[PDB]
């Protein structure tokens, strides 16, 4: 069997509805029952069961959450959203080969939020070993989507250049990012300005970070 | 009341074969089929078998993945038994309480057990404290490890608010993650902030203050 649950992403407005689609290449409605199951995951946890045989709530589940259909098409519905339904969602064939959708990431919106951003030159006992990494922080923003640029006196690197990202905050609905320049000591200490650049839809110019290496 | 724990993942090499374990408690195994889902990471989860429950004959039936694993079990502990392990088969593993009698199939699920598919080599992390150059940002750059996982607390859980740690991100077989921590200004330099990194695959932890320069 296949579950085709759609869409694979979404976003929701604090209390509007979230409605997902799940569905199979053939029925799994028996004479009785409809073999679909919704899960919450929410990071760094197993999945949660949300939606047993299609429609009912399994208990404890908050009533928002409402599933329906039969037969292919299932759909599960959350209304109103609350912040912390910020996760990923799954329908699964509950019997037979017990097949899982392929998810969906569900957002919570909230008002835009400018990153909070912070540059730290490399530590002294790194430099010991003869490395030189330079991070910068861009936290607690919103929308997702954020751009940052490495400069080093003004030439832009990437090569060496790690970059991380947390899921969207289960509590006041932000993002974050995490950036690192990795260099060698023999380069870092040839030069003078380190600039951490952010283009983020909350200002029509660069939010930049900086420092120089020699006015530390 | 309910329990489930799973054991016996850990760092493993490509061709390699691994059993794990999951142990059960606060109710009648012997009335239950057991089913193993994976999920690697930032992916999505996987049934991979079950086995049967006594009513049943203790048979076991697998997905088409996988039809190369085998379920077992302890009549209270519920086996694994991977072969030829590949890439594609690092994930979290995870045991499920799947059919009974009526009670629903995977509402219980372990915890899980992070399963690594990899011929590098266990490594400890080095641990830099970040400080700068109203609230201020502090952090730690937890570099060179493998595998995964680590831990970061700050102030041995104290400061629990406004942390920040990152997904660890994977370059040329060396993990490398950060933590950040967003402190009154009142806080710090006046009193000491600290970062805990722990790393159990290689016995490693490491508290490493943030001194002001
Ligand atoms: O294979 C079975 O033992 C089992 O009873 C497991 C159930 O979940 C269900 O799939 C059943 C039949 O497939 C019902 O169609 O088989």
């Amino acid at each position: 069997i296949v579950l085709t649950q759609s869409p694979a992403s979404l976003a929701v407005s604090l209390g509007q509805r979230a409605t997902i689609s799940c569905r199979a290449s053939k029925s799994v409605s028996s004479s009785v029952n409809s073999y679909m199951h919704w899960y919450q995951q929410k990071p760094g946890q197993p999945p949660k069961l949300l939606i047993y045989l299609a429609s009912n709530l399994e208990s404890g589940v908050p009533a928002r959450f409402s599933g329906s259909g039969s037969g292919t098409d299932f759909t599960l519905n959350i209304h109103p959203v609350e912040e912390e339904d910020a996760a990923t969602y799954y329908c699964q064939h509950s019997r037979e080969l017990r097949t899982f959708g392929g998810g969906t990431k569900l957002e919570i919106k909230r008002a835009d939020a400018a990153p909070t951003v912070s540059i730290f030159p490399p530590s002294s006992e790194q430099l010991t070993s003869g490395g030189a990494s330079v991070v910068c922080f861009l936290n607690n923003f919103y929308p997702k989507d954020i751009n940052v640029k490495w400069k080093i006196d003004g030439s832009e690197r990437q090569n060496g250049v790690l970059n991380s990202w947390t899921d969207q905050d289960s509590k006041d609905s932000t993002y974050s990012m995490s950036s690192t320049l990795t260099l060698t000591k023999d380069e870092y200490e040839r030069h003078n300005s380190y600039t951490c650049e952010a283009t983020h839809k909350t200002s029509t110019s660069p939010v930049v970070k900086s420092f120089n290496r020699n006015e530390c | 009341e309910v329990m489930l724990v799973e054991s016996g993942g850990g760092l493993v090499q490509p061709g390699g074969s691994l059993r794990l374990s999951c142990a059960t408690s606060g109710f009648t195994f012997i009335d239950y089929y057991m089913s193993w889902v994976r999920q690697p990471p930032g992916k999505a989860l996987e049934w991979l078998g079950f086995i049967r429950n006594k009513g049943n004959g203790y048979t076991t039936e697998y997905s088409t993945s996988v039809k190369r694993f085998t379920i077992s079990r302890d009549n209270s502990a519920v086996y694994l038994q991977m072969n030829t392990l590949r890439a594609e088969d690092s994930a979290t593993y995870y045991c499920a309480r799947d059919i009974g009698y009526g009670n629903s199939p995977f509402a219980y699920w372990g915890q899980g057990t992070l399963v690594t598919v990899s011929a590098a080599s266990i490594t400890p992390p080095s641990v830099y404290p970040l400080a700068p150059g109203s609230m201020v940002t502090l952090g730690c750059l937890v570099k060179g490890y493998f595998p995964e996982p680590v831990t970061v607390t700050w102030n041995s859980g104290s400061l629990s608010s406004g942390v920040h740690t990152f997904p660890a991100v994977l370059q040329s077989d060396l993990y490398t993650l950060s933590s950040s921590v967003t402190v009154p200004s009142s806080t710090w330099p006046s009193e000491t902030v600290t970062c805990n990194v722990a790393h159990p695959a290689s016995s490693t932890k490491v508290d490493k203050k943030i001194v002001p320069r």
